[PDB]
């Protein structure tokens, strides 16, 4: 289990999980608050 | 052409173009005063360069005149 | 280099000859026959050679069978001589 | 349909084959063809009762050739005839 | 004894041995994998004694309807029974699926208890079933396993007498293994039991066989 | 001699080596200390041959990744199965085969997407597909979303099958170097069980379910009321009913009066009237011959059991007084090196691939493919691209043989040995012929250029000046348009329309297939195929021939197979390497097949494509115009670039948008690889060390040391980007244009 | 099965070329040789003369039947007149390669050894006056075969398949 471990830690594996969590939040959030052109605060 | 593909490549096929010539009944008879080579590797992007500018300024030179002459406005 | 490359034997053209006269004249109205007629049949060759044949003619087919099957005969009779006395089998 | 040509034709075409194969007239697991086409022998592991050497493969191989054979020479016959 | 070559590796010592292996399939010089020479035997075993349950039991209903024993309603071909619900069908009990549920879990204990003896053969009488593994510890063959349940009338007390009931049920299994087939076949081909396929081969023997039932 | 062997448990599974990334190579395994060590990483992963040097553990991983590529493509086809039956309007369109636009993906609502779901039809929106899956399922019989959902289900569970194969024949049980060895038991095992066997079951499929199905469907009976596959084999009355002589059973059959089943087993050409495709009846009985063949086939190598020819003998029989020892040594080289056979067998596979593309434009054998322009485009184009990728590949792969698994021992005076003793010939005679079939092609396209900017048109080489007309294809054509009645009497129509002989097939008011006159320009096109051809040949030849040796580098076979160069002296020897003959080969390639299929789309558009209406005037997409514009490169420019381009960049606002997108995103990648392929690596070294200086002096440089691509990697990069950007630019134009406009 | 066709060189493996059947025939060995270029004792004068009057024939043909003027009343002549202007051209090529590559002190550079090993005088083609003088007859013989061609082609009427 210790090897798995390492293995999810190398970079393409990290970069592959962090990049679809960023598109996933990125996409929820147009969904929810969509057509931002300009920030009304 | 000259840009992308480089001399090793010619001059192997230059070295079987001579070898052709040497062994031709009727072309014997007539031979070479400088020995046939390729074109040096800084020569070869200068004649690349070359071709590409000239074509460059040719187009856009005939697209200008002759999109605002058919016109004239 | 052997002046007779080509071993010289000079008979494969007789027995080639033979050997696709006699297929190619068995079946009926098919074979040696069409070229022999066409060969014949000219047209006004009464003092030369009369327009060659248009492309919708049976000539062209027969005539391209009759000498690849010929050409076929000759080449496999030289290999069956020259090549059952240097040994290969 | 027992008496019938193309049941003739088939038994004699299996059968032709079969007496080509046991008897040294074509080639077989324990009898190869050379270049020349000579029938050279050839020893196999393959033990039989038959004693001229013929095995169970030779029997499906002439029986396979035959049906063939006969299956052609039937079909042949038929569009010509 | 019979049959090919003796292939150097069937010596005769396996029950049923004469050398036998056109393709050979037992050769022991590369034998991973399922192919191995101690798996092929246990089985061939395996296979022929449900073929033998297979073949009695899909000839046994359509005979004993045709005496009467049983309900004419149960007189039904193997293959009408609900096999294959698209050719016959029965109404029992419960639906065919959890019938084959149940059957898949009785079965599931029954099967992974014999692989686990076989792949380690001391177990199955080691934890603590309900009461039972005292029985269910195979004695050495991993095909023979005995004791008071397997071998519970005591035959074969004797290495001869038992050798010969070994080869008795390869045999019968052999047999079995080939009418099972045959029932398959003979099904797809004339649509009916295998009995009468049996009295109708008896009635008309020459206009009765395979070559006449080429159109179905 | 012919037997199982294999190896219990020879490597044992653990996810130890999932944390060492270098671990297969003795190099890579230390880690990293510069950039480049990840591109040799990615580079080297399955080169499994430069690891170790035993041919056993090759072969294994071999076997093991052919599995895997196995479960993908299984996974792959499950996947479009599934896409069809869930997100498709598969049923509207088995309604409406003629109206209804093919579709079966569907994008989500989130940042404007939705103009992308266009109306295909049938109460559906969704993207308008191209792949031709909704014909060959019809052409199967399905008819419903539950067959194509149990034949997702079932291609998954063939996916986990491959996958667990491929773990256990590498973990568990794998074969000894011995089993690969077996050519004669291939062979025969392949030949005759996986292309005869699967022939015949296919052939059963198609006899047992897709003729009374398809016939239906032709008939006019609604799919809703069509009885279910299973119905027509337990109820051979209905089969009966539609073709009469199933009610004979298998007796004709047996009895060889095989003339009985000629009413679905049938010789006859041409296409289906109803649908534009081929009759599935001739379809079955070629089916089942090919069966037939290939078992007979299958039976001709000698294993276990005597008889049978072997391959060594019959290799060294043929030879004779021209050639020295001929054949001989050619059954070891292919019995112990992978990289030959993937060279054969790349080389046989993309050819027949382009056959395959040729093939199945001429003769569409599913029913509403012919009248599906955009189908017919896709499918031609996908498969002549791959094709010349698989005999690029070949080319390559050979010349990595040459390089490494070549034994001069071995070889002394066979046939390859003198090949190599008489190249310079061979490349000479080559490098004529590539000029002379340049200078006589592309010369006559510039003199005709020439006379048409010179205001003489009566100078030309066209069909109202100066004519060069193809006699020999256009005697081909006659001939061929004949056969039904002299040279193959048994046919009721010639094999194709296309011939100059026949009718024309309509189906819904548009052309299917019609003659295809061939005039000068055919002349012109197809020795422009032959100089590019010839062209691409000597380039990989070149390559392939001069890999382990030449006049200027006595000693290549040792620098390797991939190389930069052997440095700046004798006058600079810049890719004199296999691999960058690989490289330019894989231009020429690319120019060929775009000159191949702007061919096809212009010609197809311009003499078979159209519109018929009453009275049966056929009007065609861009109205013949291919005879008169095409001598010209001005011609090819005005109109078909420029006219045929007004679809794909006026799409933008509608449903084709994304054809535009990508049409500009493309050009703007193949412009972005000519930054790789015009620069060296000593200037982006150097910006690199100024970059690092920066980068170190807020203490952030990093503890692998940034590197410049390698000049064999800056080459690969460039030549990819290119070819990237090239065909998707072809594929969007295509595509909009063909949907636009079919 | 040992014999062979293919042979090295003059019986030399290590000088580059093969020895065919194309390279040596009797047949390809006789016309090779008997053309006017091998004729190595004859005056470079007369076998310049023969090679002008072949290829100044064979030129008029193509400038002729393929032309600007093919269409009009004087295609004979302006045929005519441009295969004479390429023989011009192509004499002062000759004339300046002579210049280029003999001076008038070397002996010879044609190889002086037979296949067979036979020692004889070397060509007095590839030496100045040689060249020259083989130039001189190339250009006499070049337009006298033009003018021949034009005047059996449209000077007397001999009709011709295509002509
Ligand atoms: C320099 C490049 C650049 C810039 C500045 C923008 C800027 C923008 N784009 Mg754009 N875009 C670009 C390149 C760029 N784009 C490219 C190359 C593409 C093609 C792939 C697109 C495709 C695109 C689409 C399809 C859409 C945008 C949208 C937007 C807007 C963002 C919506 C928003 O506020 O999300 C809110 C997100 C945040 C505030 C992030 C918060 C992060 C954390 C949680 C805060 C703490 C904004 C005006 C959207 C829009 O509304 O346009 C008007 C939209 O629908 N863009
Ligand atoms: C020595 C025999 C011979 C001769 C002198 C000619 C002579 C001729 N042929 Mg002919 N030809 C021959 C054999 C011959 N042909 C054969 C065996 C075939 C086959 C053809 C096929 C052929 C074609 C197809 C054409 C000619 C044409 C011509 C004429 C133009 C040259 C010329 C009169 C051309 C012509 O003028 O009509 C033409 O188009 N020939
Ligand atoms: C088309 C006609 C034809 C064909 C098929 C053959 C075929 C054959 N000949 Mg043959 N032969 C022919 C014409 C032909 N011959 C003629 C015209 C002559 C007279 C000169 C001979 C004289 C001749 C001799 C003297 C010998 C043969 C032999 C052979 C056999 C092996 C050698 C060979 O050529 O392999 C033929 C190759 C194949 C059949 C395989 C090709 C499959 C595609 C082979 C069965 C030898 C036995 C032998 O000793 N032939
Ligand atoms: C007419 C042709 C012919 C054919 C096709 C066969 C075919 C066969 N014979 Mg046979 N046989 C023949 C003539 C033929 N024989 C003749 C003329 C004789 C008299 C000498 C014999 C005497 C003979 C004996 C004594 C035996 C065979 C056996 C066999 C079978 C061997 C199978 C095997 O591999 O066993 C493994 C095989 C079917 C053997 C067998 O098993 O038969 C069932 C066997 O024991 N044959
Ligand atoms: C009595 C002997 C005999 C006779 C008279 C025939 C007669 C025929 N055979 Mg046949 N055949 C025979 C034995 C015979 N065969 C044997 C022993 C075999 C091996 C199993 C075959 C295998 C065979 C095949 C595989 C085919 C024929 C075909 C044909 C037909 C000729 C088509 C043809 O040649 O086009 C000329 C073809 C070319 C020029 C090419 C013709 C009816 C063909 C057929 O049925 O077509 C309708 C066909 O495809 N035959
Ligand atoms: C092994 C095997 C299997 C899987 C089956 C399975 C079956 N048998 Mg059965 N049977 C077997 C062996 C087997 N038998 C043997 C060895 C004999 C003797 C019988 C005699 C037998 C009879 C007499 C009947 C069944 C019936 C049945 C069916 C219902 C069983 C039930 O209700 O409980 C079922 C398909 C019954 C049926 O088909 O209804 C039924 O009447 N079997
Ligand atoms: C089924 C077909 C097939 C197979 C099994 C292989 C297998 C292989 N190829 Mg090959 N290749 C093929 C088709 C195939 N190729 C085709 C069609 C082409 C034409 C483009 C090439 C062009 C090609 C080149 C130029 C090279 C290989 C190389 C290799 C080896 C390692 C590849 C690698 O490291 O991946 C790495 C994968 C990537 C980096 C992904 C990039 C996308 C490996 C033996 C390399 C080699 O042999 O080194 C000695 C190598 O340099 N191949
Ligand atoms: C479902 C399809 C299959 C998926 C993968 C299945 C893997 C099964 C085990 C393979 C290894 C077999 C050999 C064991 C032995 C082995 O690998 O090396 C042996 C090694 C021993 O380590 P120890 O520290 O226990 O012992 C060291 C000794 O020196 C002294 O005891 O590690 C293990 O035992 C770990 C075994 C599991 C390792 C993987 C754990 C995680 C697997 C699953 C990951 C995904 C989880 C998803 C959850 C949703
Ligand atoms: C045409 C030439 C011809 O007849 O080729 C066929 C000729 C056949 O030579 P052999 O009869 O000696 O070949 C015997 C075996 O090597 C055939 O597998 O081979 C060559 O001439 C070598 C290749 C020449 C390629 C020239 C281009
Ligand atoms: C298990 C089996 C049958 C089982 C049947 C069962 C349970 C039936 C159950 C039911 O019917 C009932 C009772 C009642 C029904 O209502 C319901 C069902 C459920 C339907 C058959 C095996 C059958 C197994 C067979 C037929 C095996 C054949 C093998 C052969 C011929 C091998 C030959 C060779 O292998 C050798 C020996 C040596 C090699 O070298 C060469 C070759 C030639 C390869
Ligand atoms: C024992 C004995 C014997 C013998 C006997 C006998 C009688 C035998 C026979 C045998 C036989 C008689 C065999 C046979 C076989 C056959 C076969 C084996 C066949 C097969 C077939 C096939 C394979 C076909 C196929 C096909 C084709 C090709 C065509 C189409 C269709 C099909 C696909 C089907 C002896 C004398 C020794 C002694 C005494 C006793």
């Amino acid at each position: 289990m210790q090897d798995v471990k390492t293995y999810l830690s190398t970079a393409p594996v990290l970069a592959t999980l962090w990049f679809g969590f960023l598109a996933g939040l990125l996409i929820e959030i147009n969904r929810f608050f969509p057509d931002a052109l300009v920030l009304p605060l | 052409m000259f840009l992308i593909s480089w001399r090793g490549y010619w001059q192997e096929l230059i070295e079987t173009l001579a070898w052709a010539h040497e062994r031709t009944p009727l072309a014997n008879l007539v031979r070479w005063k400088d020995k046939p080579v390729a074109l040096s590797i800084v020569q070869a992007r200068l004649v690349g360069l070359a071709h590409f500018s000239v074509g460059y300024i040719f187009t856009y030179a005939a697209f200008l005149i002759a999109s605002t002459s058919g016109k004239f406005g | 280099f052997n002046r007779d490359w080509l071993r010289k034997d000079l008979s494969v053209i007789g027995f080639g000859l033979i050997g696709w006269l006699a297929p190619s004249s068995l079946p009926v109205i098919n074979g040696n026959s069409l070229t022999g007629l066409f060969l014949g049949s000219i047209g006004p060759e009464l003092a030369h050679f009369p327009t060659g044949p248009a492309l919708t003619s049976p000539f062209w087919l027969w005539m391209v069978t009759w000498h690849v099957g010929l050409f076929i005969v000759l080449t496999l009779g030289q290999i069956g001589f020259k090549g059952r006395q240097d040994g290969y089998w | 349909y027992i008496g019938s040509s193309t049941n003739l034709i088939m038994v004699a075409s299996t059968t032709l084959m079969l007496f080509a194969g046991r008897f040294g007239l074509a080639p077989s697991a324990n009898r190869k063809s050379t270049a020349g086409l000579k029938l050279v022998d050839r020893d196999s592991g393959l033990q039989t009762g038959d004693p001229a050497g013929f095995t169970a493969t030779d029997t499906l191989a002439c029986g396979a050739l035959g049906h063939v054979i006969g299956v052609g020479i039937v079909l042949g016959l038929k569009a010509t005839a | 004894f019979a049959s090919k070559q003796s292939l150097s590796y069937l010596d005769g010592t396996l029950p049923g041995d004469y050398g036998f292996d056109p393709l050979g399939l037992m050769d022991p010089e590369g034998a991973g994998g399922f192919i191995d020479p101690q798996w092929l035997p246990y089985a061939e075993i395996i296979n022929g004694r449900f073929a033998m349950l297979g073949a009695a039991g899909a000839i046994a209903p359509e005979v004993l309807g045709r005496i009467g024993l049983i309900p004419q309603e149960t007189a039904i071909p193997w293959f009408q029974s609900g096999v294959i619900p698209p050719v016959g069908n029965y109404s029992y009990w419960a639906d065919p699926y959890t019938l084959f549920v149940l059957e898949m879990a009785l079965m599931g204990f029954a099967e992974h208890r014999r692989a686990q003896d076989y792949y380690k053969p001391g177990s199955m009488g080691k934890q603590y079933f309900l009461g039972l593994e005292k029985f269910l510890g195979g004695s050495g063959n991993p095909a023979y396993p005995g004791g008071p349940i397997f071998n519970f009338l005591g035959f074969g007390k004797n290495e001869k007498e038992l050798q010969e009931l070994k080869v008795k049920e390869v045999k019968n299994g052999r047999l079995a293994m080939m009418a099972v087939l045959g029932y398959f076949t003979q099904a797809i081909f004339t649509g009916v039991g295998p009995f009468q396929n049996l009295l109708d081969h008896l009635a008309d023997p020459v206009h009765n066989n395979v070559l006449t039932n080429l159109k179905i | 001699e012919v037997k199982i062997m294999v190896e219990k448990d020879p490597v044992k599974t653990s996810f130890e080596k999932w944390a060492k990334p270098g671990h297969f190579s003795r190099t890579l395994a230390k880690g990293p200390n510069t950039t480049t060590w990840i591109w040799n990483l990615h580079a080297d992963a399955h080169d499994f041959d430069s690891h170790t040097n035993d041919l056993e553990e090759i072969s294994r991983k071999v076997f093991s990744a052919h599995f895997g590529q196995l479960a993908v493509i299984f996974i792959w086809l499950s996947g479009m199965y599934f896409h069809g039956a869930r997100f498709s309007n598969y049923e509207a369109w088995l309604s409406d085969p003629t109206h209804i636009k093919p579709s079966a993906q569907v994008v989500w609502p989130i940042v404007g997407q939705k103009i992308l779901n266009g109306d295909v039809g049938g109460g559906f929106q969704g993207i308008q597909i191209t792949s031709g899956f909704f014909q060959l399922w019809r052409a199967s019989g399905i008819t419903s979303e539950l067959q194509l959902y149990t034949t997702a289900i079932g291609g998954l569970i063939f996916a986990a099958l491959m996958l667990f194969a491929g773990w256990f024949h590498y973990h568990k049980a794998a074969p000894k170097l011995a089993w690969f060895q077996n050519v004669e038991s291939m062979l025969n095992h392949h030949l005759a069980g996986l292309l005869g066997l699967g022939s015949l079951a296919w052939a059963g499929h198609q006899v047992h379910v897709s003729l009374p199905i398809n016939r239906l469907l032709d008939a006019g009976v609604d799919p809703k009321e069509i009885p279910l596959p299973h119905e027509f084999i337990l109820n051979r009355d209905l089969l009966a009913q539609l073709y009469p002589s199933f009610s004979k059973g298998l007796t004709p059959f047996f009895t060889l009066n095989w003339s009985e089943y000629s009413d679905f087993l049938t010789f006859r050409g041409g296409l289906n009237p109803v649908t534009g495709g081929l009759w599935l009846t001739d379809t079955a009985h070629h089916h089942l011959a090919i069966a037939v063949l290939f078992l007979v086939a299958g039976h001709m190598y000698r294993t276990n059991f005597g008889i049978g020819h072997s391959m060594k003998e019959i290799l060294e029989a043929h030879k004779g007084p021209f050639t020295g020892e001929g054949h001989k040594g050619l059954y070891e080289i292919l019995t112990t090196s992978w990289h030959a056979q993937l060279a054969i067998n790349l080389a046989m596979l993309g050819s027949l691939t382009i056959i395959v593309a040729h093939h199945m434009y001429a003769m569409p054998p599913y029913p509403y493919l012919a009248t599906d322009y955009a189908t017919q485009l896709s499918l031609f184009t996908h498969h002549m691209w791959i094709g010349g990728f698989l005999v690029v590949g070949a080319a390559a792969h050979a010349a990595i043989f040459m390089v490494r698994d070549y034994d001069p021992t071995t070889q002394y005076n066979n046939l390859l040995d003198r090949v190599l003793r008489h190249r310079d010939a061979i490349i000479s005679h080559l490098n004529w012929v590539c000029i002379f079939l340049g200078f006589h092609s592309f010369g006559l396209y510039i003199h005709n250029d020439t006379m048409s900017a010179l205001g003489r048109p009566q100078d030309m080489f066209s069909d109202t000046a100066i004519q060069l007309q193809p006699v020999f294809a256009q005697w081909i054509q006659n001939t061929h348009a004949l056969a039904p009645s002299l040279t193959a009497p048994n046919a009721t129509a010639s094999t194709s329309l296309t011939w100059g002989g026949g009718d024309l097939v309509a189906v819904g008011g548009k052309v299917a297939l019609l003659p295809i006159p061939l005039g000068t320009a055919d002349f012109l096109v197809h020795h422009i195929h032959a100089f590019t051809i010839h062209v691409t040949v000597l380039i990989l030849l070149k390559g392939v021939l001069f890999a382990r040796s030449s006049r200027l580098i006595p000693d290549k076979a040792n620098l390797g197979f991939r190389f930069p160069c052997d440095g700046p002296g004798r006058g600079g020897t810049c890719q004199v390497s296999a691999w960058d003959h690989v490289f330019l080969g894989l231009f020429w390639m690319y120019n060929a097949i775009s000159v191949v299929i702007f061919h096809f789309s212009w010609k197809m558009q311009s003499d078979v494509w159209g519109s018929i209406s009453d009275q049966g005037v056929v009007t065609h997409i861009t109205g013949g115009n291919f005879a008169q514009s095409s001598i010209t490169i001005n011609g090819w420019l005005r109109d078909f670039l420029w006219a045929q381009a007004s679809q794909v960049i006026q799409s933008y606002g509608s449903s084709l948008s994304a054809y535009g997108l990508l049409f500009l995103g493309a050009h703007f990648v193949w412009a972005f690889s000519l930054m790789f392929l015009f620069s060296g690596r000593g200037y982006w070294q150097e910006l690199i060390e100024s970059i690092v200086w920066a980068h170190n002096k807020l203490k952030v440089a990093p503890a692998i040391q940034p590197r410049a691509l390698s000049i064999v990697q800056g080459r690969a990069v460039g030549v990819a980007h290119y070819l990237l950007g090239g065909i998707a630019t072809t594929w969007a134009f295509f595509l909009a244009r063909i949907i636009s406009v079919g | 099965e040992k014999y062979q066709v293919i042979e090295p060189l003059n019986g030399d493996p290590f000088i580059g070329g093969f020895e065919t059947p194309v390279t040596s025939s009797p047949l390809i060995a006789w016309y090779l040789s008997n053309l006017p270029a091998y004729r190595t004792a004859v005056a470079p004068l007369l076998r310049g003369v023969e090679i002008g009057l072949a290829h100044g024939y064979l030129l008029v043909g193509p400038f002729v039947l393929t032309g600007p003027l093919r269409n009009s009343a004087v295609r004979g002549e302006a045929g005519s007149l441009a295969a004479a202007g390429l023989v011009t051209i192509l004499t002062m090529c000759l004339t300046i390669y002579g210049i280029a590559s003999f001076k008038e002190g070397e002996p010879s550079k044609a190889p002086s050894l037979t296949l067979t090993g036979r020692q004889k005088d070397a060509d007095k083609l590839q030496t100045a006056e040689g060249w020259a003088s083989f130039t001189g007859g190339w250009f006499f013989g070049g337009l006298s075969g033009v003018a021949w061609a034009y005047i059996l082609l449209y000077v007397l009427n001999l009709p011709y398949p295509v002509k």
